């Protein structure tokens, strides 16, 4: 988006996807990055055993597509204050990781 | 007696202030001018960009250090241009900020 880039000083309590989420201003990329900040586990007991259990978001793989529409939106911006073949390569990246 | 930069360097504040003309500078469509030319230019902006935290912390480091050994003098100093001019190049200025 062009925006200034961020330095996260080595130390801070905050962590830097906190800040780009609280940044940032467009829908997916901040959704994906909001869930990637406070994924937790879960503490269950179950048959007298203590595990950690993934959220239920994750198992059936759903949250893949909340993932690859934020990078869809990557593909859209005109990336402002950068050259061509930057945004050329990182294009390339996305679409073969797409 | 003591020359002292202002406060706003110090703290290395200016530097963003700096940055966000930079940035300005990748947005002008460069009219009348080769498209080679532009993306050179946008080229040695973005690299020049990217290190914006390593430019952050020398300038700070630069300004501590300039404090506590110029507060180790004793004589009056003043700001009069002499005869003897010290040469300096660019490209170790940029070798250093890379």
């Amino acid at each position: 988006f062009g925006m200034q880039r961020m330095h996260y000083r080595n130390g801070d309590p905050q962590t830097p996807f906190q800040i780009a989420e609280q940044q940032i201003q467009n829908f997916q990329v901040a959704n994906w990055l909001h869930f990637v900040n406070n994924n937790y586990f879960r503490q269950v007991v179950i048959d007298g055993v203590l595990n950690q259990v993934l959220n239920d978001n994750i198992r059936n793989g759903h949250v893949i597509n909340q993932l690859m529409e934020a990078l869809m939106q990557l593909s859209r911006q005109q990336f402002p204050t950068m050259p061509v073949d930057y945004k050329r390569s990182i294009q390339r990246g996305i679409l073969l990781l797409s | 007696l003591n020359q002292v930069l202002n406060d706003n360097i110090r703290n290395g504040h200016v530097i963003n202030q700096l940055m966000e003309a930079l940035m300005q500078l990748s947005r002008q469509q460069f009219p009348t001018m080769p498209v080679d030319y532009k993306r050179s230019i946008q080229r040695g902006i973005l690299l020049l960009s990217n290190r914006l935290g390593q430019l952050v912390d020398l300038t700070r480091l630069l300004a501590y250090s300039y404090e506590t050994l110029m507060a180790c003098v004793t004589m009056n100093m003043q700001h009069v241009q002499t005869l003897t001019t010290e040469k300096l190049q660019l490209t170790s200025v940029t070798s250093l900020c890379m």
